[PDB]
Order: C-alpha cells, then structure tokens, then sequence
RNA sequence: GACAAUGGUAGGAGAGCGUUCUAAGGGCGUUGAAGCAUGAUCGUAAGGACAUGUGGAGCGCUUAGAAGUGAGAAUGCCGGUG
RNA sequence: UAACUUGGGAGUCAGAACAUGGGUGAUAAGGUCCGUGUUCGAAAGGGAAACAGCCCAGACCACCAGCUAAGGUCCCAAAAU
RNA sequence: ACCGAUAGUGAACCAGUACCGUGAGGGAAAGGUGAAAAGCACCCCGGAAGGGGAGUGAAAUAGAACCUGAAACCGUGUGCUUACAAGUAGUCAGAGCCCGUUAAUGGGUGAUGGCGUGCCUUUUGUAGAAUGAACCGGCGAGUUACGAUUUGAUGCAAGGUU
C-alpha cells in the first residue's frame, strides 16, 4: 500500500454524529433531547437505579 | 394548415415548419420523428378524428435533446423546523414540423 | 487545531441576498428578511404550479363557452355532444380552434349537436 | 411615546420631500453687474438705487 | 476555558431591573475574551495493537516491497569515511529511484553520515525498521547481514 | 473637459451641506458663486472655497476658460465622525454626532 | 407546449351596444349586462385586460322588480360619521335616481379591482329612451 | 424490462456537502495566489466551476488522518451604522 | 401481510375539537371526568365567506393534458338562467 | 496535525497602563506605507485645513492607524416605472418599453389578473394583541480523560493479552 492511497478496513469506521448543528441533520436544536424536564438539562438526568 | 396531434400525455396545435417542445421522445438529436396520433385537421379541408383522424400523420426534424430551466423546488413547515430543497431539470424534446400527412 | 469562521458565512448569504434581487427595499438588502422572503417565495412557487394548471383549464373552459353561445349551444352540452361524438381533444386545443379557425369549430359544433 | 417601527428609507426620503432651501431672492447689481439680494444694498459695490451707501 | 481567564469575579450588574440581559462573569463564553467552551486540552494520542499484528505489519509492507521489485540485496557497504558522493553514485549504478531506504544489519555510521543528507534517503537497521519508513521507501537497498536478521526476527 | 476640487473632513454634517449643494448643482459656475455668497447657511463659505479652488485648476491646470464653465458634479461623502457626548440627568449619558463631510465639485466645460 | 392565445390592446376590439330596461327584471338584466362589460361572452376573453364591450342602458325606469322589493328592499349606506347611516327604498331610488339604482346593481356583479372599475366605467344608464351616444354608433342587443 | 413505495413534529437509521490542520502523491502561481466584487454557469441538496475587475504572494487537487468544523434568534458579547 | 423473540438508540407522561355511550353540572358551558370512532396534534391540497379539530382527500419532481370527490353551475366565480 | 490581532496572555503596541473606586479591588481599547524614505522639489486655489497638477515609486488608485478593504448605512447619475389607490410586499399569468448574456426554448423593468396574515420560541391551538431580534459584521452551545456496555473492524484462538 502506499501512504497516497491509504484504505481503511470496509466498515472499521464510521463517522461520529455530531449534534445542534442545524435541522436537517435531525439532531439540530434540542440535540435529541425532546423538550424540557430534567433530562433536557446539561447534566440532568437521575442516578442509574 | 394545422394538425391536432397528441404526445408526452399532451396536444399540441401544429403547422409546417413550426417549432414545437414535447415530453421527451426515445430519439437522437436530427431523426425523423413521425406522429401517428392526429386528432384533427384543420384549414381548407377538415377532418375529425373520432379519436384520431386515421392513417393522418404528422412527420418532424429533431432539432434537440435537451433539459429545461431548473426549478428550485423549496418547501417549509413554519415553527416546525421542516423544510426541503430539490432542485430540477424536466427534459424535453425541440422538433420541427415538416410535413403534415 | 482551530476552524475560524472564514469566509463559508458570507458566500452563503450573498447567495440567498443574490435570489432576492427585485424585492423592496430591505427585503433586497439585509440577509434575514430576505431569507424570509426567498423561502416564501419558493413555497408560493411550489404552490402555484399547482394552481396555474387549474388557472389555464378555466381559462379554456371560459372561451369555449362563449364560442358555443355563439353557436347557440352551451359549454356543458358542447362538451358532452363531443364525448359522444367520440372527439378527444382537449380544452386548450378547443379553445384555441375557436379563437384561430371559426368554421373548424363550427364544424365540431355540428358533429357535437349531430351525436346528440 | 415612541416609534413602534423604524422608519424605511422610502418613508424617511418621502417625508424629505419638501425639507430644502430656495435660491435666494437676488438680481444683477444695475451699477456693478454683481448679484445682489433684491431690495438690499449690493455690498460688492455699496451702491443701492443709484447711489452710494 | 472560563475558570482560566484573568478576573471575571464579580457579576457585571443586578439580576434585575436594568434591561440587560443577565449575566454572570464578564469571561463568560458568550462574552468577546471569555473563556473557550471545551477546546483543544493536551492529551496523547498514541495507542497500541497487538504484537502479532505488529509484526504482521512489517512483514505485510516488507512483501509488498518484494513483490512490486522494490526490493534489492546487496554484499555490503564498504565506506571507511562518509562521501555524499560516493553514495549518490553508488545509488545511480544500483539506478535506484529518489525514495531509497537503506537496511543496514547494525548502525553504520559512515553509511549513515553518507546517505543523511540525500533527498528522499533514509538509513535504518534491521531492527529499526517500520511501517511508515517502509511504506514510504519507494525501494529498500538491503545488505545480505541485516536481510537474514530481518528473517530471524520475523 | 472637467477639472475637480475636493475639501476632505469638512466639520460639517453631510445633511447641512447637501441642502446647498443641491442649490448650485448643474448650474454655470458665476450664478453657482452668486447663489453661495448670497445664501446664509454655514456651509456656504466652505462650498465656495471648494468651488473657487475647482474654477482655479481649471483655468492653471487645463487652461479652460473660466466664464464658460458649469458646476457638473456636485456633492458630499460622510467623512468620519466625532464621537461626543453630553451629560444628561440623573447620570446619564447621550451620544453627540459631529459628522463630517467631505465636499466634492467638478466644473466642466461641456466640450 | 405553451400555446394559449392572449389578448392585449393591439387586437381587442371593444363595440357598443344598447339594452333596453323595460319590462325586464332588474337583477337578471344586470346579470347579463355585467358579462358583456367583462367580456366573458368572447372566445377571446383574457382575464388581465379589458376585453368588454360598451354597454347603454336604456328606459332604466321602467325596470321592474318582483315581490314586495319596491317598498322592503333598502339600500344602506354610511357617511363615516357617528350615526351616519343613511337609508332609501329600491321603489323611492328607481322613481328619483334609476339610473343609479341599475349602475349599483351591474356593478355590484363586477370584481372589486382596478380592471372591475375600468369595466364598470364602460356602463351608461338612462331612465328614458333616449341616449347622447348616436355618434359610438350602438347595436340592440337582445337579452338572454 | 416490469410495478411497488416515497406528507410528517419529538425521535431512530443512512448517505453526503463545506471549513482549518496533518501525511503522502501529483499540481498551480508576479505571464498574477488567497481574499473581495460582478455575471445570463453546473449539480437532486449542502454546494462546485468558469470569465472579468480588484488584489499582490501565496494556494488547489487526490487518498487517508485529525478537529476550537457550519448561527438567525440566547432582553446573547464586542464593533460599526441606522 | 404481517407477527413474535433478543439486543443498540429514543422521545412521550399539559393533549384539542367533532360524533356517539355515560357520570357530574342545570338532558348550562368552547365545562368537567371515563368508554368508542375520526381528525388535529405531526397534514399540505378542494369545500364550509374568513375558520387546527367539520366534509372530501393524504403533496417524490415536472406539464398551458384527462376523469372524478366533497361541494357546486344568474354575475362576483369554473360549470344548467 | 497549539493561536494568528474579537484569537493567543488581561497586555504582539510605553498594560496591570488609561480609566473606575475612600479603599481592598476592578480593569480596557489599540498590530500592517514601501524593496528602499526614494516620505510628494516646484506651480496653482485657500488664513489654514483640504485639494488640482508636477515629481518619487512597479504601484500614491501604497501619501502617514498609509496591505486587502465585505456588510449595515449615506450620496450622485440614470434604463424601466409610479399621483382613483387598500399593499407580510412575494408568487403564478402578462402586454408595453429598454437591453444583449457563461447563448441559454436570454437580461432589466412591470400596465393589469389569480393566489397569498413574516421568522423563531412555546403551545391543545399563535397573523397572533404570547416570547425574542433596530440593522450589519465578527464571536457565541454534547467536548476530553478514565471506566462500563453494545455494535462494526482486525489479529490470534482453547486460548487471548501484557
Ligand atoms: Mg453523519
Ligand atoms: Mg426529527
Ligand atoms: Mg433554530
Ligand atoms: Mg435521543
Ligand atoms: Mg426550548
Ligand atoms: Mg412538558
Ligand atoms: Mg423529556
Ligand atoms: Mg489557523
Ligand atoms: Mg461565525
Ligand atoms: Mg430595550
Ligand atoms: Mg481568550
Ligand atoms: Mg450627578
Ligand atoms: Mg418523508
Ligand atoms: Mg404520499
Ligand atoms: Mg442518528
Ligand atoms: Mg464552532
Ligand atoms: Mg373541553
Ligand atoms: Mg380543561
Ligand atoms: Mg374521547
Ligand atoms: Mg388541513
Ligand atoms: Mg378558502
Ligand atoms: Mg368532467
Ligand atoms: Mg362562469
Ligand atoms: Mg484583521
Ligand atoms: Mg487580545
Ligand atoms: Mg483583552
Ligand atoms: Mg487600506
Ligand atoms: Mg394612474
Ligand atoms: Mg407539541
Ligand atoms: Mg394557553
Ligand atoms: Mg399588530
Ligand atoms: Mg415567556
Ligand atoms: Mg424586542
Ligand atoms: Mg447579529
Ligand atoms: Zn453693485
């Protein structure tokens, strides 16, 4: 192989999603989060359990 | 003189020479195309097709092959965050009327 | 490394400020109302391809009633006398036979009337 | 009270329509030919209905 | 990042009452010279494989060198003193390409000193071989000692 | 032929002097000087240096003749603007804008 | 294909004509009267400009009504002023003013735009037999 | 070739566009780079070219890698100007 | 033409009108609480003047082609004076 | 595979300065002529400022916060258009007039007709008379570390791995 034409393994990566970046993402705004309660808050959420 | 001839799920009002647009046809740019679908003629002598005026064609040049001007296809929801963009080119067909019958 | 805002922002609106050429005034000149207004614009456009295919078939319909008048027929009974008579062209052609050839469509007035 | 919009471009330039000055009300000086201000002495020359002021 | 930034104790003004928006420090990350919300924060990036793929890598690049003929055996080199010269030469007779990597058995420091200052020359040992030196060679010039270290080692 | 001459940074706001100018615009350039010495605003004293001083490079610069010409181009460009304030009451502040102008007129002789 | 005829001012053609009001029912005259204004009775009929024809109408107070109209319909209107409705009977307006009583009828029939008032303004009304418009011309038109 | 599906908020899934940097390869540039400006250009979208003017020294492209990677709204922060 | 099992990721826990079976209220409420259906929510298009929730009907894109639904055909306003 | 002048130190610059506070203390803004200063002799209008020439320079349209010079905003000129009209400003249809392009079944304008109550947020439902934004620009929000789990990938396999 050469270091011009580096191939990863079929299906070994895969592009990280990223959020709040726009509606047609379908991750834009609300970041996949819903609307309000506790979970809708920077680190908001219950204890596990 | 004048044809009533039917393509591309149209009608089209016809005479010698006359340049026309239509749907697509399956041809190449300077064929011969042939219409066989002529509903009515017009002008000295009048026939009515009953739907079509039978064995009546109507025989054309294919000047072009070509695409339309795009269309910006843009829709949006309001409040709801949903909208869609499309863009679009409706291909055609540009022929010239030679021959009636 | 860092990405600064560059340059991406800037085309992008010039773009849309671009598509709203004509407008009036601000809406011809400042990115947001003119963003507004474009996407406005391109929904009326969807809508009123839709709605300038109905347009035209009134349109026909109209003159083709005011030449069957003239033949002393109406618009309703011209059109059913041609189905029967098996005739198949449409209400543009129709319309535009009237206005361009009167003795033509005077002649369909005679098949549709002979078929009823 | 106050503006419940801005003023357009296009309203502010119509309501400018009549917001200007006039020429001055002035003719030639019959003694030394200069502009002078009608029914004012012409200061260029000092002179006003044929005679010096 | 906000902590980080000089000064920004103190609230900028009350909660309430004089129609700005509220705000809490002046270094806030809204604020021109605030803190960065998170950022570039030193980390390493190096990560390891398995040895037997280690080695399943050199030898992957070695055999893609023999099989494109980018691979040559030679007796030995036998510089005394270090001469750019003399190793440009002996890479043009060899008609070697630019990219050349060189696999001594052990350091050869007059073979080192003579090649180091060549474009597209590297110099290496049998145990100092890698990926990226390897894959980048367009060729490797190899005495007959370090080739059948390599082969004892791998 | 034209001949030009611009005052720069004029400390007068652009609003003020474009009501003169818009008196002597297109006009031949001896009315032009009658109607700025006869008009009292603040600006008109400034315009007519500016006038004066086009009129003079026309005739040492292009040798135009001076009794032929027309005022072809009149107008101000906002120069930078002084940044003031006032004191208001009850501690207060309040902008103050002295705006300047920067005057351009072009004399021509048509040809 | 695009190929739909359009009128404009180069080949329209606007003629005169005259309908006589007498013995006919006001609504139905009027009915008829505001398609000829509009053009609607042409194969060439063009939505966006006038293709209309003049209309006179003639012997306005003879129109007739059905029914009780005469002394039961009232025709309101306001004067912008607190108060200010003012009210006059369909039989009271076609005995003092038919002219008006027709060319409100007619033109309550034509759209509310500047092309409906441009067409509206093609109407003249006259409560007797006589009409002012001899050198336009007119041809009788029957109704219906 | 046929004929079947394709409204959509929260939300799940997929494929992509574009930004800065790095590696390797291959290129462009004072006979004028980037940036900016204009145009009637091209692509299904994000977006990509070309020409001309301005500008005056740097910049694409391919494959892979890495992220301070995309703003219209936060009585957002700073500046400029209404 | 679905269904079920296991595992990865969720959102949701303010619902509305209309019709109908009922409680409550006064066989009051655009009231309130349950059952059942539809629609809105998350649905544009045609009708109901205008009118989320009614009636018809579910928009992949293009056409200056055709047939229909609810609703309509004297003029506004397409179609029967 | 850190920043590149709103970043990076608060501070690229006479900055813990200016400024604010009785005081502890808080705390900015602000980089770029040109290769060379060759930094515009001389003439002209002006009291000066400023300008027009001339000259230096590859360039002054690089002339002193002097590389580039976007947008808001402000002006001058003009091709089309507008003083009987009810406008979320467009959209679809369309004469007239003026042009002539990345040459494409072109570009600008728009008499007149149809249709049509911004965007975001939040809501059962918002043209909403509920919330937010004067405008433009820049800046401004799921990251990284270490553990867990699952899926894909790859190596080896009753072994695998340090
Ligand atoms: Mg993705
Ligand atoms: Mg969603
Ligand atoms: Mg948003
Ligand atoms: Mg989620
Ligand atoms: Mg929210
Ligand atoms: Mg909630
Ligand atoms: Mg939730
Ligand atoms: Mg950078
Ligand atoms: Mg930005
Ligand atoms: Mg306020
Ligand atoms: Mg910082
Ligand atoms: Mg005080
Ligand atoms: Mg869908
Ligand atoms: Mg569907
Ligand atoms: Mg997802
Ligand atoms: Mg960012
Ligand atoms: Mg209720
Ligand atoms: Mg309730
Ligand atoms: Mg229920
Ligand atoms: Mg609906
Ligand atoms: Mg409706
Ligand atoms: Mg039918
Ligand atoms: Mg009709
Ligand atoms: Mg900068
Ligand atoms: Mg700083
Ligand atoms: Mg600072
Ligand atoms: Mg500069
Ligand atoms: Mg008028
Ligand atoms: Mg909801
Ligand atoms: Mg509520
Ligand atoms: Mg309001
Ligand atoms: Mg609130
Ligand atoms: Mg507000
Ligand atoms: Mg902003
Ligand atoms: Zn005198």
């Amino acid at each position: 192989m050469k270091l011009h034409e580096l191939k990863p393994a079929e299906g070994s990566r895969k592009e990280r999603n990223r959020v709040g970046r726009g509606v047609a993402t379908g991750n834009g705004k609300t970041s996949g989060r819903g609307h309000k309660g506790q979970k809708a808050r920077s680190g908001g959420g219950v204890r596990p359990g | 003189m004048f044809a009533i001839i039917e393509t591309g799920g149209k009608q089209i009002k016809v005479e010698e020479g006359q340049e026309i647009f239509v749907e697509k046809l399956d041809v190449n740019e300077g064929d011969t195309f042939t219409f066989d679908k002529v509903l009515f003629v017009g002008g000295d002598s009048v026939k009515v097709g009953a739907p079509t005026v039978e064995g009546a064609t109507v025989t054309a040049t294919v000047n072009k092959q070509g695409r339309g001007k795009k269309i910006t296809v843009f829709t949006y929801k309001r409040r709801k965050n949903s909208k869609r963009k499309k863009g679009h080119r409706q291909p055609y067909t540009k022929l010239t009327i030679d021959k009636i019958n | 490394p860092r990405v600064k805002g560059g340059t991406v922002t800037r085309a992008r609106r010039k773009k849309t400020i671009k598509l709203a050429k004509g407008y009036f005034g601000s809406k011809h000149t400042l990115y947001k109302v003119a963003k507004q207004q474009v996407m406005k614009s391109g929904q009326y456009a969807f809508r009123d391809r839709r709605q300038r295919k109905r347009d035209f078939r009134k349109l026909w319909i109209t003159r083709i009633n005011a030449a069957a008048r003239q033949h002393e027929m109406s618009y309703s009974r011209l059109m059913n006398g041609l189905k029967k008579a098996g005739i198949d062209i449409n209400r543009k052609m129709l319309s535009e036979i009237a206005i361009s050839d009167e003795k033509a469509f005077a002649q369909l007035v005679t098949k549709a009337k002979d078929a009823l | 009270a106050v503006p419940k919009r801005r003023t357009s471009k296009t309203r502010k330039n119509k309501r400018r329509t009549h917001f200007k000055i006039s020429v001055p009300g002035m003719t030639e000086c019959p003694n030394c030919g200069e502009y002078k201000l009608s029914h004012r002495v012409c200061k260029n020359c000092g002179s006003y209905n044929g005679e010096e002021v | 990042n906000r902590s980080a930034v000089s000064g920004g104790g103190r609230k900028p003004w009350k909660q309430k009452g004089t129609g700005r928006a509220r705000q809490g420090t002046i270094r806030a990350p809204q604020w021109r010279g605030g803190g960065i919300v998170f950022g570039p924060t030193p980390r390493s990036y190096a990560y390891k494989m398995p040895k037997k793929m280690r080695r399943l890598a050199l030898r992957s690049a070695l055999s893609f060198k023999a099989q494109e003929n980018g691979l040559t055996v030679v007796d030995a080199f036998n510089f005394e003193a270090p001469k750019t010269k003399e190793f440009k030469n002996v890479l043009s007779t060899l008609e070697q390409p630019k990219k050349v990597l060189v696999v001594t058995e052990n350091e050869d420091v007059n073979v080192e000193l003579s090649a180091r200052n060549i474009p597209g020359v590297q110099v290496t040992t049998a145990q100092g071989l890698n990926v990226l030196d390897i894959t980048n060679a367009d060729s490797l010039v190899i005495t007959e000692a370090a080739a059948k270290k390599v082969e004892e080692v791998l | 032929m034209e001949a030009k001459a611009v005052a720069r940074t004029i400390r007068i706001a652009p609003r003020k002097v474009r009501l003169v100018l818009d008196l002597i615009r297109g006009k031949n350039a001896a009315e032009a000087i009658a109607i700025l010495k006869l008009t009292n605003k603040a600006s008109s004293p400034v315009i007519e240096k500016v006038l004066m001083s086009a009129l003079a490079n026309a005739e040492h610069n292009y040798d135009m003749n001076t009794d032929e010409l027309v005022v072809k181009e009149a107008y101000a460009n906002e120069g930078p603007t002084l940044k003031r304030f006032r004191p208001r009451a009850q501690g207060r502040a309040s902008a103050i804008n002295k705006r300047t102008s920067h005057i351009t007129i072009v004399v021509s002789d048509g040809k | 294909m695009r190929q739909t005829f359009m009128a404009n001012e180069s080949n329209i053609e606007r003629k005169w004509y005259v309908i006589d009001a007498e013995g006919q029912t006001l609504g139905r005259l009027s009915s008829e009267v505001a398609s000829i204004l509009r053009g609607k009775n042409k194969v060439t009929y063009t939505p966006h400009v006038d293709t209309g024809d003049y209309v006179i109408v003639i012997n306005a107070s003879k129109i007739e009504f059905t029914g009780n109209k005469e002394t039961d319909k009232v025709y309101y209107r306001h004067s912008n002023h607190p108060g200010g409705i003012k009210s006059i009977t369909a039989g009271e307006l076609r005995r003092t003013n038919p002219e008006r009583l027709i060319e409100n009828s007619i033109k309550g029939m034509l759209p509310s735009t500047r092309l409906g008032e441009k067409q509206g303004k093609k109407l003249f009304v006259y409560g007797g037999a006589e009409h002012p418009h001899a050198a336009q011309q007119p041809e009788n038109y029957e109704l219906r």
